């Protein structure tokens, strides 16, 4: 992967 | 919410640098936050330190994974942060503050502390002695008079300095330190005030020097 | 792993002016970044978080742009309360800043009010005394002060110190304190500073004779 993952928000 | 830092001003070379942060207004086990060490030498921009969650789970600088040790106390509701081999590099003011405040996981940081400045020398603290800078008839223009207080031969830096207890802040200004010859730090802090106000007005420095534990609050009368 | 360039490492402009700073990452980090603002001896402070949103209480003046690799940062009208260090910051892998950028202001020239302060009743009874010279609210920074001691120029026995740019008027303040052991002190009369500055028409001294 080079383009970056999602980071998870806070529900 | 507040944080404030707090630790030893100065720490002798290959030593171990420790401070802690206080948190109010919060619970650091709260499972929505983390909670993050910032330092900040001297002229130099920001670096991180590490990062602690409440279950133990931990972020590393990597250029000081190996000297860092960052714990919890649950109790006390405070973290704590650890140096150890401490050099000059490492003579910084160093932040508490608080992250992870959207994400899941550290993002950025709100609030701060104020910053715990940390010395890395093998001198020996050293008080200041506070002299006034008393208003006369060669510190006057139009009207506006000034007067200050001399604060003199302390180690290590810093020292803050107040007027009347905070109270008077307009046309303050409190001077960078200067290192003399020997080994010690001076400054002085000086205000513009009206010539009216002279023979009614009560005007007293507040010097507090932190590391050594020490506070002058010196009067400062006309000539 | 990823570092931030911030650019430009410093920067000067008169109020109202438009200001842009820039962070490249070496990586692509999505709007995974932050800009701070920091005053001298104060904690940073949050303006904007995610490249683009504003802090509650951030004035419209400051505004961010950009995704991926390049960022912007703009003061859209440069105030002298906006006089200060400001960094970039991303987390899209662990925490890095970028190296800082320090805003300072131009404005008009200011002559400084001169001031002179004989040593301390209390000083000199431990054996030392300082004598202080105040430049009160000057611009440029540049100034020349010079100690005369009984109408001899002084070389290697004082030092100087500036403020940071006042945040309200964007001057200057400088402090030169002359000191010597109360032996040396009390074998001379006159003692004076001369200062030198662009807004001075002729270079102004002020003066007192020990113990008068």
């Amino acid at each position: 992967l080079r383009k970056p993952k999602h980071k998870k928000l806070k529900q | 919410l507040q944080l404030q830092e707090s630790g030893p001003g100065l720490v002798k070379p290959s030593e171990t640098l420790s401070l802690t942060c206080s948190v109010s207004g919060e619970s650091i086990s709260n499972s929505a936050y983390y909670w993050a060490w910032i330092r900040q030498p001297p002229g130099k921009a920001l670096e991180w330190i590490a990062t602690v969650y409440y279950t133990g789970r931990t972020y590393h600088n990597p250029s000081l994974k190996s000297r860092v040790a960052i714990s919890m106390d649950t109790s006390k509701n405070q973290f704590s942060l650890k140096l150890r081999s401490v050099t000059a590099a490492d003579t910084a003011v160093y932040y508490c503050a608080r992250t992870g405040i959207v994400v899941t996981t550290p993002d950025w940081f709100d609030p701060w502390g104020p910053g715990a400045l940390v010395t890395v020398s093998a001198a020996s603290t050293k008080g200041p002695s506070v002299f006034p800078l008393a208003p006369s008839s060669k510190s006057t223009s139009g009207g506006t008079a000034a007067l200050g207080c001399l604060v003199k031969d302390y180690f290590p830096e810093p020292v803050t300095v107040s007027w009347n207890s905070g109270a008077l802040t307009s046309g303050v200004h409190t001077f960078p330190a200067v290192l003399q010859s020997s080994g010690l730090y001076s400054l002085s802090s000086v205000v513009t005030v009206p010539s009216s106000s002279l023979g009614t007005q009560t005007y007293i420095c507040n010097v507090n020097h932190k590391p050594s534990n020490t506070k002058v609050d010196k009067k400062v009368e006309p000539k | 792993d990823i570092q931030m360039t911030q650019s430009p490492s410093s920067l000067s402009a008169s109020v109202g002016d438009r200001v842009t700073i820039t962070c490249q990452a070496s990586q692509d980090i999505r709007n995974y970044l932050n800009w701070y603002q920091q005053r001298p001896g104060k904690a940073p402070k949050l303006l904007i978080f995610d490249a683009s949103n504003l802090e509650t209480g951030v004035p419209s003046r400051f505004s961010g742009s950009g995704s991926g690799t390049h960022f912007t940062f703009t003061i859209s009208s440069l105030q002298p309360e906006d006089i200060a260090t400001y960094y970039c910051q991303q987390y899209g892998e662990l925490i890095t800043f970028g190296g800082g950028t320090n805003v300072q202001m131009k404005r008009t020239v200011a002559a400084p009010s001169v001031f002179i302060f004989p040593p301390s009743d209390e000083q000199l009874k431990s054996g030392t005394a300082s004598v202080v010279c105040l430049l009160n609210n000057f611009y440029p920074r540049e100034a020349k002060v010079q100690w005369k001691v009984d109408n001899a120029l002084q070389s290697g026995n004082s030092q100087e110190s500036v403020t940071e740019q006042d945040s309200k008027d964007s001057t200057y303040s400088l402090s030169s304190t002359l000191t010597l052991s109360k032996a040396d002190y009390e074998k001379h009369k006159v003692y004076a500073c001369e200062v030198t500055h662009q807004g001075l028409s002729s270079p102004v001294t002020k003066s007192f004779n020990r113990g008068e």
